[PDB]
RNA sequence: CAUACUAUACAACCUACUACCUCUCU
RNA sequence: GAGGUAGUAGGUUGUAUAGUA
């Protein structure tokens, strides 16, 4: 990469040499020539579409079939250009002139058929792509075309003469008449040969290898390999003449060239594999003859075998070797000792000779000690087929994939193969090169020799006699065959050859020769690094002499490590477009050295090099030029490297910091605790209760609020769940309430409900309208009253626990009220001066004279709770009053047979006597003990009602007497509570918890509205809190039709490249005697192998010692202030572009709208229900869950920070933005900023059980009891202190915090709650309430204009926080509007914008958003390797906004379902839709790849095969081979969301509705079914039965295979280009194939 | 013994009424364990209090039971190998003749010399003239010998006879060079 | 990779309901 | 009322595997 720049892959530059002028592409494989040919009818048709010019492709294998051909289909898939290719005998049917078709592909008799009937007119056509022109016939099809239309025709008026001529080497016929041929074919179409290809671009711009042509000696022929020749002589005529009576010569043939060229001993290795393929193909034979004929070659060649193997075995391997083998195997050994990283990449004729090299090297490896560092593998060609015979077929696929892998990394050196490894494979970077064979042409020549590019390195082919018989004849042995067994020109071929080797590099020479861009020769790279080396660098940090240094050769060395290391693909090769341009000043030659840039890259204008005399001292001086205005603009650090992806640093201030707070630092920098953010750690909380209820107990005098608790029945309960059949007991006709007594004022609050014995209850809190001015007695009496309701009556009072009637935390009173008889409802002073006057007491087990006093009464008894007094004497269980039953009596009968009646089971089990027997009796039913009614009893919260009791139990339960509880109204105390208002206490608890859960959702809206403006402070009443309730065959072809065109190619590349058409003696002599005079060919007997002010003058001779003065070098500056002044003295410097016009003009020339918005101004902010229910965690149990609101709120903090993010740098690619992202969303910020902002403890995360986790109004617990493992002296030092009066006075034993206060919460449900929040906001308050919550939280994200107070501000524009010491706020503003990045440094860009974007106006009513600024749709579809976009920037960045743009509208559109998903169903139902494989459908099925500019092959490739496959298929959604998904496209259907996002003011509705077009049919659809994706549903339905397995190479090295292992049902594999694609298609032919 | 220790205690307390209390106290709501800890009283006015720690409530109330009641209380060369031995063990004298004496005399008659060496090692041969002419006029024919695997030699002769003494000396020099090691 | 949104299987715990057993109550 | 089941349904946490950007 060091001194030449880098190159583009030579279709580009191709396609550019074209774009010039006229050009041949000397170009083999059809494939390329395909793309390049579709390049340019694309570019040519953007320069054609403006005055209406028509393009052709006149082809010759066009025309006869009926089928549309290759580039039909490359061309009409893959353009928006009406291809109308003819087909056999057009008629042009109706009126249907050729104007209205821009690609116009045709025979070129049919180019002369419309050019005589004056259709297709030779000015108006724009290109004529004459298709294969280097035969004969196409040749004469051809010469009535340009015989005729070159007089006539000015080459002002002719058009462009692309033609596709094959590879000139391997072209037509003979060496002598050659260059005349291509002579005579540049005079016939006019053209000029511009062949800049693969063979040409690694002599070019790579390393150019030191070539040798070593001979070795003549096989002097010995007496073993005269025997086994007088032998194989023997049998070769008796195989010449098989007859059969009512295949073997090939190999008794090719085996003697072995002995012929290699020697006995190879001989023996290659008899040995021609023995085991005969034995391998004889058993098969079903001929009598031809068994024959193969059992004498099987019993030759082992003859053959054993001979060798006693002679050198019974007589006697490096000795063995040099004793019994050719010289070319010691010409070889001698080669390979010369080396000691080396990549070896010998070569063969046949693939059996590469096996006995295998053989050869492997046992010198492991026999001679000197080379032991040879690791050998090796590879034949490919014949056969998968269809016929797959056993070989596989297991040949499995050993040269792992050879190749072998040879791939590091492992192998050696690799010994054959013509398979000249196209295709891609290898390492070859070191030695060793051709066995002569080359065949330079084709194999170069596709050997030119692929080693690391340069120490040798290109060295081996030669001999050549290829000719050493045959005698049809005698039998001979008279020394006999005595051998009883006992025991090379100047012909090789002047041939080197003239052989002369024609090739006349080749070379006449390829270089016709190379546009000319290069300098490496001496004067040498002499100019000897000699202008002293210029004085850049030094950012110039004071310190060890660091930033950028010399002459660092320079040329530092663009090529810049423009490397950018955001590219694959598909991609970056890369500077560098030109020379030549001029004349004071008569000297000055050069200047123009670069350009990646359109990925942020330094967008050119950097204009200053002259030098030579053009690698240009190079040199542009590439210092370069890296000065690489750092100066930014891009570079202090060591002058590109900044990379973590060294980005923000510039706002609000942003880098991301410091925690020391206790969050202190395990972010130790790394020993369960990580911050994440859900393993876990912090305990305190449960803050309400403002309004912390120090609130009236006192004596102080008027306090009253407020009822007034509830009314909603939902009256089902009689299928009624399984005692109850009466329904609606609390709304109690006349007994109960209320609420405190000194701060509660707000409005939203009415709940709770779910108890009787149904549904709305809970609401009603004033009262005259305030209660309350005594000093009575304070004494609601203290009594407090301590019987929620000790005795309900028993929630623990032991850590006791009544302070002076407390501070849950300091309201609760009052029992009474409605007036005349209306309204009052305090029931009368009903706590009855509860004052027995306390907790005891009940009386009464005499016999007592109940032998009254009868019954048939009013005590309703409304009543009838506790028994003979049982439970010290706590009774309180049982209702359910039904009074007249028709049970004492004497009545029992429900058991175990005792008799009523009146006598009481005698008998007890001792009652029961004194009155006309008593009627009382059905009963239990109090509650589950105290928390906040969940519904009968219902799931999907909605779906859980199963009711069967009717035989529930009419048993209400008929039979077993079961049901009796008890007499003589013996039974009633409780002073009626049982209507026992019911109201025994469902005040979840009244109460609800009501302190919505208190905090206030104060958290409270104090946001306090700090950023966001809401009302104080006051309408809230909504209330709801709970929510074959054809594939036809496949193939489509895949055999891509295939085609390699196929034939190959064929085509091989054996043919026939048909010619119809001073180089002097130079073959010249060359033949400086290959013969140089040293590069080896002979057959050796071994192979000034003052400053003189040499400134010199450097700049077009006053030079006032610039250098006194110091040393001279300054950069210097040089442009001299060449400044000769441009303002001597007019112009009219310049001559040494050897591009491809880039230019620069160096030349109501429905649910997504962002409804309420007004922040005067708004009540978000109501606390919901506030509520973002603070509701999951593990509550209850009603209202946050996680329908964090899976919104976190795809809308993704979007918000990835547009700041976008708007901010203007400058920076994606790859660090990216990483600013990943540190502003991630939940140790989320969980940092509120554990800062008090989120921990505000929030719910426990069921409520009243028993476990309450503190009941005016009880203190003391917060000391659980860390310490009489009552008025407990309640006096409670009050001072804990720990010193208190000293003074299923594992972890050391147990953590008291239920009762805290509640233990993870780290990452604080995150969750961060993006609740956040979420609750934005429902409520728009999307810029949101960004103004995010704000408040400590994540800035909107910009600053810090304004000064304006006298008491009053109206308080939101997001503006309270004035510091001067009366200043920091009113928030709106998000800017970025820059359209129409790059300025061409004079007429808005024209060059509009020339090329040209066409688009489909693709603009295939979306419907007609842009207003459409550099951002260019910016949209313009790739990162589309090079001539000398205008924007590439499309990385802009996918980047894109890709969060649609994750929040999926999320919010799928969110807003009334089928109310879970999370799961909210992410499957996005993760499932917003994948690269469905966006690259819609990409494909709404004509997007029809308007993506690329200048890339590869992906022009698999853009192709994956339309044809999606255009068989109606746009639907061995190994497995499928077809490869364009990422591309599918990032192109992000990034245009994103430009209409960005273009649009900055609008989610206006990208919604485009994209809803394409989506949301296939929303629906996915949104029906369970779609899920193939990996995940190959893994779902075997949920451990699939185990997916490590990486495997194959033979290609572009193409991975993944052998899914479904266990016990079936092993399957599938390749595509990477892991993931492979993956996906392997275990997608698992599930096709598991059905 | 059926009965739960909670069920047990509340039988032992059912002799004089009371009502137990139970209140779960203490929960180390942990990462991955979630104990739970109840404790178990006996009437707020007079007098008994224990505590119980368990995985799950139900064994919680159960463990806080137990502590209230007890408080109350290359193969293809190894088959040329093989060949060589299985051809090795027929150890007549006649392959130490032909191995020791020069075979430049054609004056033996080489088919009982082969029938004699076939009958040694167990084989047996069979001889296929081919009826059809060469292109040089010449009768030509073809052995067969039951080896492993089966094996052809050649021979040719202007006469059949002088074609099946060529094979026939063309088999003699092969079993004596396979009598060679 | 990293970083958000998470899915399935398995394990533990909690909670709602339904039907039956043993004790208790009746 | 308490205890033991059995099933359905909700979750929560841990482990393992994995999706989507
Ligand atoms: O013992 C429970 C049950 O017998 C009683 N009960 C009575 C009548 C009725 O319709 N429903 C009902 O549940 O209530 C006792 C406790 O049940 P909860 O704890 O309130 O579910
Ligand atoms: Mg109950
Ligand atoms: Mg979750
Ligand atoms: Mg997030
Ligand atoms: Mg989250
Ligand atoms: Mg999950
Ligand atoms: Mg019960
Ligand atoms: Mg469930
Ligand atoms: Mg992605």
């Amino acid at each position: 990469h060091t001194t030449v720049f880098t190159p583009r892959d030579f279709q580009v530059e191709l396609l550019a040499t074209a774009y010039e002028r006229n050009t041949i592409i000397c170009l083999g494989h059809r494939s390329s020539k395909e793309f390049i040919a579709l390049k340019l009818l694309q570019e040519l048709s953007r320069r054609a579409r403006r005055h209406g010019r028509v393009s052709v492709y006149l082809s010759c294998e066009v025309g006869t079939s009926t089928e549309p051909c290759s580039i039909y289909t490359m061309l009409t898939h893959l353009t928006d250009l009406r291809v109308w290719q003819e087909q056999p005998d057009m008629q042009i049917p109706f009126d249907h002139c050729w104007t209205d078709y821009h690609v116009s592909i045709l025979r070129p008799e049919g180019f002369l058929y419309l050019l005589e009937t004056r259709e297709l007119l030779l000015s108006r056509v724009e290109l004529i792509v004459l298709e294969d022109c280097h035969d004969s016939a196409v040749y004469q099809r051809i010469r009535p075309l340009f015989e005729n239309h070159i007089m006539p025709a000015p080459p002002a008026d002719r058009p462009r003469i692309l033609g596709l001529a094959g590879p000139l080497h391997s072209a037509g016929c003979e060496l002598q008449q050659l260059s005349a041929m291509l002579a005579t074919l540049e005079q016939s179409v006019l053209c000029q040969i511009e062949s800049a290809s693969d063979i040409v671009t690694v002599l070019r711009y790579c390393s150019r290898p030191h070539e040798y042509i070593v001979q070795c000696a003549p096989f002097e022929m010995d007496e073993l390999s005269l025997v086994l020749a007088d032998v194989l002589n023997t049998h070769k005529s008796f195989l010449l003449d098989h007859r059969y009576d009512p295949d073997p010569l090939n190999v008794i043939n090719s085996l003697l060239v072995v002995l012929h060229e290699m020697g006995p001993w190879c001989t023996q290795r290659a008899a040995h594999h021609f023995y085991q393929c005969n034995e391998k193909l004889k058993v098969k034979t079903p001929h009598e003859r031809h068994y024959l004929l193969y059992c004498l070659v099987s019993t030759a060649l082992i003859q053959l075998y054993s001979l060798c193997e006693h002679a050198f075995h019974r007589h006697l391997s490096r000795q063995t070797i040099e004793r019994y083998s050719s010289p070319k195997v010691r010409r070889l050994l001698q080669t390979l000792r010369c080396f000691k990283t080396l990549c070896a990449l010998i070569y063969c004729n046949q693939n059996h000779t590469a096996r006995v090299l295998f053989e050869l090297l492997a046992e010198i490896s492991r026999r001679d000690p000197d080379l032991k560092f040879l690791r050998c593998q090796y590879t034949t060609d490919r014949v056969a087929d998968p269809t016929t015979e797959p056993k070989e077929a596989e297991l040949e696929h499995r050993r040269q994939e792992e050879v190749l892998k072998r040879f791939r990394m590091h492992d192998c050196n050696v690799l010994i193969g054959t013509s398979v490894l000249e196209e295709g494979i891609d290898v390492p970077k070859c070191n030695l090169v060793v051709r066995w064979d002569p080359p065949t042409t330079y084709r194999s020549y170069v596709q050997c020799k030119g692929r080693a590019r690391a340069a120490p390195a040798y290109h060295v082919i081996l030669v001999a006699p050549s290829y000719k018989s050493p045959t005698v004849g049809s005698v039998q042995l001979t008279d020394r065959s006999h005595r051998y067994i009883c006992a025991t020109s090379l100047a012909s071929t090789t002047k041939d050859l080197v003239h052989q080797m002369a024609q090739y590099r006349e080749i070379e020479q006449m390829l270089l020769s016709k190379c546009a861009n000319t290069e300098p020769p490496e001496q004067e790279q040498c002499e100019a690094e000897r000699f202008s080396a002293c210029l004085a660098a850049y030094r950012p940090k110039p004071h310190l002499l060890t660091g930033a240094s950028v010399d002459l050769g660092s320079a040329i060395a530092l663009v090529n490590k810049y423009c490397a290391r950018l955001p590219s693909d694959t598909f991609t090769k970056l890369t500077a477009l560098w030109r020379c341009t030549r001029n004349e000043r004071a008569g000297v030659t000055l050069f200047q050295y123009t670069l350009r840039l990646p359109i990925n890259s942020p330094l967008k204008h050119d950097i204009v090099g200053l002259p030098m005399p030579t053009q690698t001292l240009a190079r040199r001086l542009a590439a210092l030029q370069a890296c000065v205005e690489l750092h100066r603009i930014g891009e570079l650090d202090d060591q002058l490297q590109p900044i990379g992806k973590e060294g980005f640093r923000a510039l706002e201030p609000d942003w880098e910091c991301f410091e925690l707070e020391p206790e969050d630092e202190q395990i972010v920098q130790l790394s020993d605790e369960p990580r911050p953010g994440t859900t393993k750690r876990r912090q305990y909380y305190y449960k803050r209760i309400a403002s309004e209820f912390c120090d609130c107990r009236p006192v004596a005098g102080a008027p306090c609020y009253l407020y009822f608790i007034q509830l009314t029945l909603q939902c009256p309960i089902p009689e299928e769940q009624n399984t005692r059949g109850r009466k329904i007991y609606p609390p709304e006709d109690a006349q007994q309430g109960f209320g609420i007594l405190t000194t701060k004022r509660i707000p409005k609050l939203s009415a709940f409900s709770i779910f108890t014995r009787s149904g549904e209850v709305k809970v609401s809190l009603e004033l009262a309208k005259e305030r209660v001015i309350l005594t000093s007695e009575q304070i004494v009496c609601i203290n009594g009253f407090l301590n019987y309701t929620f000790t005795n009556v309900l028993r929630l009072q623990k032991f850590l626990m006791l009544f302070d009637p002076d407390s501070t935390e849950n300091c309201v009173f609760i009052v029992p009220t009474v409605k007036a008889p005349a209306g309204g409802k009052h305090i029931d002073w009368q009903f706590l001066e009855l509860i004052q006057a027995n306390g907790n007491t005891m009940p009386r087990a009464v005499p016999d004279e007592e109940r032998q006093a009254q009868p019954f009464d048939p009013q005590r008894f309703q409304d009543a709770v009838v506790m028994p007094w003979y049982r439970n004497q010290d706590q009774p269980q309180y049982f209702y009053v359910a039904e009074i039953c007249p028709h049970l009596s004492p004497l009545s009968c029992f429900p058991g047979d175990n005792y008799r009646t009523f009146k006598h089971y009481y005698l008998v089990k007890y001792g009652l006597t029961i004194q009155n027997t006309s008593q009627p009796l009382l059905d009963v039913d239990h109090t509650s003990a589950r105290l928390n009614f906040l969940t519904p009893r009968y219902v799931n919260r999907k909605g779906v009602a859980l199963p009711t009791s069967s009717e035989e139990t529930k009419r048993a339960k209400r008929e039979n007497l077993e079961q049901k509880q009796i008890l007499v109204p003589e013996l039974c105390t009633v409780h002073p509570f009626p049982a209507s208002l026992w019911r109201t206490a025994v469902c005040l608890p979840c009244i109460l918890y609800r009501i302190n859960g919505l208190l905090l959702a206030d104060d958290i809206r409270k104090q946001v509205s306090a700090d950023l403006g966001l809401g009302r402070q104080q006051i309408f009443e809230w909504p209330m809190l709801d709970f929510g309730w074959r054809q594939k065959q036809l496949s193939i072809i489509q895949a055999t039709n891509a295939n085609e065109r390699q196929y034939q190619q190959t064929k085509n590349l091989l054996i043919g490249f026939n048909f010619k058409h119809e001073r180089y003696e002097e130079s073959i002599a010249k060359l033949k005697t400086e290959i013969e005079s140089g040293g590069m060919l080896v002979p057959h007997d050796q071994q192979l192998v000034v003052s400053m002010m003189e040499l400134l003058k010199q450097l700049l001779p077009y006053v030079l010692a006032k610039k250098l003065g006194d110091r040393r070098e001279l300054l950069l500056s210097d040089l442009v202030e001299l060449n400044a002044d000769w441009v303002a003295r001597h007019e112009q410097e009219t310049y001559n572009v040494m050897g591009d016009s491809f880039d230019n003009y620069n160096d030349h020339h109501a429905g649910f709208s997504f962002d409804r918005q309420p007004d922040l101004v005067g708004h009540p902010g978000p109501s606390p229900s919901i506030i509520l229910q973002a603070l509701t965690m999951s593990n509550a149990n209850d009603g209202i869950n946050l996680e329908r609101l964090e899976t919104i709120g976190d795809s809308f903090l993704k979007y918000a920070i990835t547009t700041y993010l976008y708007i901010t740098y203007e400058n920076v690619h994606e790859g660090k933005l990216s990483h600013l992202r990943s540190k502003q969303v991630a939940n140790l910020n989320l969980y940092r900023l509120g554990r800062r902002k008090r989120l921990g403890e505000y929030m719910i995360a426990t069921k409520f059980e009243p028993h476990d986790n309450w503190l009941p109004p005016c009880y203190y617990v003391p917060k000391e009891l659980e860390k310490a493992l009489k009552l008025a002296d407990l309640l006096d030092i409670k009050n001072l202190s804990s720990v010193q009066i208190c000293e003074m006075v299923d594992f972890s034993c050391f147990i953590p915090y008291n239920l009762v206060s805290q509640h233990s919460i993870p780290d990452k449900s604080i995150a969750d709650c961060v993006e609740a929040l956040i979420g609750a906001y934005l429902i409520e308050c728009g999307p810029r309430g949101a960004l103004l919550f995010m704000a408040w939280l400590g994540v800035r994200v909107l910009p600053i204009t810090r304004q000064l107070d304006g006298g008491n501000q009053e109206q308080r524009i939101p997001g503006s926080t309270k004035p510091n010491a001067e009366n200043v706020v920091t009113v928030y503003g709106a998000w800017p509007t970025p820059r359209s990045p129409l790059l300025h440094f061409a004079p007429n860009a808005t024209e060059e914008l509009d020339q090329l974007l040209s066409g688009f106006e489909e693709f603009e009513e295939s979306l419907g958003y007609k842009f207003r600024d459409r550099s951002y749709l260019l910016q949209a579809m313009t790739h990162a390797s589309y090079t001539p976009n000398r205008l924007t920037d590439c499309y990385q960045r802009l996918e980047f906004l894109g890709d969060a743009v649609l994750d929040y509208l999926i999320t919010r559109h799928l969110y807003e379902d009334p089928r109310q998903h879970s999370p799961g169903a909210l992410t499957d139902l996005r993760s499932a839709l917003v994948n690269n494989t469905i966006f690259a459908s819609l990409a494909v099925r709404h004509g997007f790849h029809k308007f993506f500019r690329h200048l890339s092959p590869g992906l022009n490739d698999v853009i192709d095969r994956f339309v044809r496959i999606q255009q068989e298929n109606g746009h639907c959604i061995d190994d497995a081979e499928d077809v490869e998904v364009p990422k591309a496209l599918g990032d192109v259907f992000e990034s245009i969301a994103g430009a209409i996002f960005l273009d649009s003011n900055m609008s989610l509705d206006v990208v919604w509705h485009v994209y809803s077009n394409m989506m949301s049919p296939e929303i629906e659809q996915f949104s029906n079914s369970v779609p899920k994706s193939p990996i995940r549903e190959l893994l779902e339905l075997e949920p451990e039965t699939a185990k997916f397995g490590k990486p495997e190479k194959l033979a290609d090295g572009r193409r991975v295979r993944v052998t899914v292992d479904v266990f016990c049902k079936g092993t399957f594999r599938g390749i595509g280009r990477n892991y993931r694609i492979a993956k996906c298609t392997a275990a997608k032919c698992a599930l096709r194939q598991l059905k | 013994a059926m009965k739960t220790p909670v069920s047990i205690l509340q039988e032992l307390l059912s002799r004089r009424g009371i009502t137990p209390g139970y209140e779960l106290v203490q929960i180390e709501g942990a990462i991955h364990e979630p104990t739970f800890r109840f404790r178990v009283s006996f009437k707020d006015k007079d007098t008994f209090t224990a505590m119980g720690a368990g995985r799950s409530k139900k064994e919680a109330k159960h463990a806080a039971a137990r502590a209230l009641i007890d408080k109350l209380i290359t193969q293809h060369s190894n088959k040329v190998s093989q060949f060589h031995k299985t051809l090795k063990n027929a150890t007549g004298k006649k392959l130490l003749k032909l191995q020791k004496t020069c075979l430049k005399n054609n004056k033996i008659d080489y088919i009982k010399l082969l029938g004699e060496i076939a009958t040694e090692n167990q084989f047996e041969v069979t001889y296929v003239d081919i009826e059809e002419k060469t292109f040089s006029g010449q009768f030509q024919c073809l052995v067969q010998l039951s080896t492993l695997p089966v094996g052809v030699c050649h021979g040719s002769g202007p006469t059949a006879a002088d074609a099946q003494r060529h094979a026939a000396q063309n088999a003699l020099e092969y079993l004596k060079i396979m009598t060679k090691k």
